[PDB]
């Protein structure tokens, strides 16, 4: 079970899932993610990087970029080490698109609640956000999407085609389900999420435990 | 199950006295004057009789199964009375008495509830002004002695404003099925009451003054409110609907404004920002069916009111469309050539009284008309009461039930005419904006209903 | 200069008749019943006398200098009467008669104006229900015969709604200095009228129902309205303040829809308060009419219940008005009689246990306190009080306070509260049947103070 | 007088000022612009390039051209004297055989504009209120969300400040992720002068300053459009 990830984290006295564990957990609920592998050795990092295809990104994995070949990656591995580790994350490249935030929080009154908004300044600065209490219906997901002021950024504008609204609705509904079913999850942040004319991809995921 | 709370066979009043200024005494008085047909048992240590009724020193001494005990004794005596009521098998304890959680005595309030539950007894309040149920001729409050009879159930978390609004319903001609003060909500709350009013055939509309919901109660609130919304409109006046006000009402923790709003939307609930809006909407929803479609007609003897109406409807996401050609033909039988038919239909200020009858009738009968707002500006060529009578006659002869609101502007004669119409349970208001806002509420509810239906789809 | 329009020595009424159903006849009756002390000259071809007044067949025949001619003849006769009025030296032609630009006869209307100006004559209307000026006891309308006396000048571009609102001022206890129907605005308009009311000591507030202003008139409108705003609040009810409504209102006049956003900006630069509804307009007018502007932001709210106080707070917040802690001196005073579980966070909650006398003492203490700039008094009817008793307490407190600080009152309850609110409003104390309306009224006072400050800064050297 | 530009355009029956003329006119009212020069010769194009600093952009200047890029009359990122000599002749040739019957006024040498927060400053003529100034943030904020404010000219300091703070995207001027606060005073100043342009020049029907770039210090109009009547 994917719940083994949560149990393992709890057993290790951790308050959060590591980056790769979070993506695995999100993936098992049917939410698409950028492909990743956890490298425990240089031989594994090279092995995995070549496996999923270039270019890849490397970042540290510990409770405490733009690589194209094994030759280039061998440098980055040691560079990252130099610049108490669980390992190094090898991440697939994410083509640019329209950025989204899908959140999950727990309200004292209403319990698990889903948050939606567009990325960059629109959430971070303008706080242009919508909320729906989980579990989410299709009607809940659609309406909360149409509700935000920056909605029009999803329906086509200068130099950007319309994105897959259905894919977004689908992810929102599944985010709600994660919150309803997993009591030990206090908070979840899918940010950034990239919307394309077809499908979406969670690039970064944060899950907090309680 | 609150059947025995609203329709009890026997009610005990604890705290009544020879002193008519005591809260219990006021409650007892209201109970008798309002015509409660069950048994009333005043409880008092000394008095052998109060208001001509045999008095007892304790509820347990009452030779009868008491359904409801209205407790108005000092807080340091409440628990003692609870034990007695429990021993006597009282099912509901209505704790008028204040001085609990709202003054920082959380321990006393929690003890009150647990001790009540140990006997299988439910608690209303504490810190409330009581409750009223018209179908059972039951006025167990120390508020006004009387209310107009109707299908509106009003739930209030606030005391002073609640008891004042109880009186205000009379002035605004709102027919009441029930008034319920819930105060501290230590036990029985909005969820429980909504569950009862859902099943109540006497209640058609539910108005709630809400400060906040108890932690962990929100999901159930949405589940119950949604199903209720399918058949009965719910209007909420939210206390602390701004960030600043939310903190003020917290004097446990400031609840999320944005999440409360979302919760209301998912429940199909209409949020009113003011008492006036809440009452104006309640009136219309109480006296009209929901529009079965979007073909709304506005009728006016002047473009000015019609424009105010258009702007007001527009602010509510309601847009007027061309009237059916058949309706235009009907009206053209008597209106001048310089009349507008763009909707609003402007029959000009030259319109005499009878034109309001003919126009209203034509509109209501037309199969392609779903709703009608009738606007009137007083002129010397008309009488306000004559116009009102014409509208009444038109609605009757129409022989159908389509939503209607009325806006009348003018002097004292208009004030009288509006009053006449409202006493006919025809939603009438002294300005075009309020008439159109009221009609907007009807459409808001139709759309809210649709939201909930779609959300519950298989 | 419209001095002789509002304060004429002689008024001619053209179109009056023995038939009391005629418009001119209705106007003549109102003129006499309202008590005009100047001379009135009915004009009619045959009648030798109307309502006991010597009648003449033409204005030119009047042996007297006529300042104002009220014309209610058919449109195809209006021009002939204008020529006669010109010959007579009439300074103002008040053209009641409809059937001009608003029905597509732009040519007739332009000719009316052109021929008027050739005689040095100004035109009001056409297509209007007349005008009223209380200081001159002049009711030259076919509307209600009477209005309450006061300092509010009401200008309306709408006919039916205008004449109806005229009556509504009575029900809402609004004291009127003037009613002016401007209708088609072929000549005299809002700019001209604002200029007069600026100089009028009888007028303190100006309410305008405005559909639109003529092309090329906007800049001058802002110049005049801003300066007026420096001393007197202007409330505008804008017809067609939405995209959708703007188009509709362009048909009723026969024009093109002006930009909503730019009208809004123009109003801001003029220091004008825009009301979205008749109710808001009247509620604000009442408060602005009966109160001076707050000298500062230290607003106190008083209430016998947290519920009303929260509604008030929310409503004030929606208007960008935020309450702050009361002066300690005021808290001490109130603590002389208030229970221990009372809130002093502002709103000051004297609890539902408050008897009548506490409203007197609290109000007095607040108004007297030098660090209090304004007061909103909220009341919820309880068995412990009488609404009229509370109202009288507030009245006594305001009197004994011996100052003029802004006060609004919100009372909630049954028929007794309805009576009490009416009592207060007849005392020219702004009272409303809900806490939200009381607080919106108080908000209007602060809105005007801020608008006026905007204009001042905008005019800085 | 800068009015000579307007008079010249009118006398030749043109309904708009050329790109460089618009900037000169805007500059003379004290509104900052990205630096530019009109090159009449290759040697002048080179000299001006050194004057304005590299990298520079070159474009053809002709009333007949409407889309310089399409006609192959825009050379970008010229960094050296050699590159400028090439671009100069490449442009003469390209336009001379893509729009043969063309009356060229010269070639425009334009300064590079460091990235920043984009603004829109507009001027229109409203039937009621006459010359009116428009403000908004660039990109999607005007183009898509139509987030704009209006003030009737002439503008006071109070008008300019309040209309800036009024727009929903205001926070983009006061500092956010990866961007410092910009010179609000410079923006107010430009708005006020835009209004003055509208009041004083009856023959200007419409003006569009877009894009305008705000920096932590000062602003720079990159492109200016002026329509005549
Ligand atoms: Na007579
Ligand atoms: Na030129």
């Amino acid at each position: 079970s994917s719940r083994d990830l949560l149990l393992k984290a709890k057993e290790n006295g951790r308050k959060s899932l590591l980056e790769h564990e979070a993506k695995y957990f999100i993936s098992s609920y049917g939410i698409p993610v950028t492909n990743i592998r956890l490298a425990k050795s240089e031989e594994e990092a090279v092995n995995f990087s070549r496996e999923i295809g270039f270019p890849v990104v490397l970042k540290i994995v510990s409770p405490q970029v733009n690589l194209r070949s094994e030759e280039e990656v061998r440098k980055a591995y040691r560079e990252i080490i130099e610049n108490e580790i669980e390992g190094i994350l090898v991440q697939e490249f994410a083509p640019p698109g329209v950025e989204l935030i899908i959140g999950l929080l727990r309200d004292p009154q209403f319990g698990p609640t889903v948050m939606f908004g567009l990325g960059g300044v629109f959430v971070e600065l303008f706080r242009d956000v919508s909320f729906r209490v989980a579990p989410l219906s299709e009607q809940d997901a659609e309406s909360m999407i149409k509700e935000v002021k920056a909605y029009k950024l999803l329906t086509g504008f200068r130099g950007m085609e319309p994105v897959d609204i259905e894919a977004i609705k689908d992810a929102l509904i599944r985010a709600g389900r994660i919150g309803v079913e997993n009591e030990e999850i206090a908070e979840m942040d899918l940010n950034p999420v990239i919307a394309y004319p077809k499908g979406i991809k969670v690039v970064d995921a944060r899950i907090i435990l309680r | 199950d609150l059947e025995r709370l609203f329709n009890p066979s026997a009610i005990a009043v604890v705290g009544a006295s020879k002193d008519p200024s005591k809260i219990g005494s006021q409650i007892l008085r209201n109970l008798l004057s309002y015509g409660f047909k069950g048994k009333v048992y005043p409880i008092n240590p000394t008095a052998d009789e109060l208001m001509g009724l045999k008095c007892y020193p304790k509820v347990s001494d009452v030779p009868d199964k008491v359904d409801v005990a209205v407790i108005s004794v000092p807080s340091d005596k409440v628990l003692g009375v609870i034990d007695d009521c429990g021993k006597a098998g009282v099912k509901f304890a209505v704790v008028i008495t204040s001085g609990f959680k709202e003054v920082g005595n959380e321990e006393l309030e929690e003890e009150l509830v647990r001790r009540a539950h140990s006997y299988g007894m439910r608690v209303l309040g504490p810190n409330i002004f009581g409750y009223l149920y018209a179908p059972a001729r039951l006025n167990a409050t120390f508020g006004p002695k009387d209310v107009l009879s109707g299908n509106v159930a009003f739930i209030s978390q606030s005391g002073a404003l609640g008891i004042a609004l109880m009186g205000y319903t009379v002035v605004e001609n709102i027919g009441i099925s029930s008034i319920v003060s819930v105060g501290n909500k230590a036990d029985l709350d909005d969820v429980d009451l909504l569950d009862f009013f859902d099943k109540d055939p006497n209640t058609g509309v539910i108005m709630i003054y809400l400060e906040g919901i108890a932690p962990g109660r929100g999901r159930m609130f949405i589940d119950v409110a949604s199903r209720v919304s399918l058949r009965k409109p719910i209007i909420v006046i939210k206390a602390g609907r701004t960030e600043v006000g939310a903190r003020a009402a917290a004097s446990s923790i400031a609840g999320s404004v944005a999440i409360y709003e979302s919760a209301f939307k998912q429940s199909g609930i209409l949020m009113a920002k003011s008492v006036e809006d809440a009452f104006d909407w309640t009136k219309a929803l109480s006296w009209n069916p929901i529009p079965e479609g979007e073909r709304l007609i506005v009728l006016t003897n002047g473009g000015g009111a019609g424009v105010q109406s258009t702007d007001t409807f527009a602010d509510n996401g309601i847009y007027l469309s061309k009237p059916p050609e058949s309706l235009i033909q009907e009206i053209k039988k008597f209106v001048p050539p310089f009349a507008s038919f763009a909707n609003p239909i402007d029959i000009t200020g030259m319109a005499p009284d009878d034109w309001y009858y003919m126009g209203t009738l034509a509109a209501l009968k037309n199969p392609d008309v779903d709703a009608l707002t009738v606007l009137y500006c007083q002129t010397a060529v008309t009488t306000p009461i004559g116009v009102a009578k014409g509208i009444v006659d038109a609605i009757k002869e129409a022989g159908n039930s389509k939503p209607v609101t009325v806006g009348m502007v003018g002097g004292p004669e208009v004030a009288e005419a509006v009053s006449f119409l409202n006493k006919q349970r025809i939603a009438a208001y002294p300005t075009p904006e309020r008439a159109s806002s009221a009609m907007s509420a009807l459409y808001a509810y139709a759309r809210a209903r649709s939201y909930v239906m779609k959300s519950l789809a298989v």
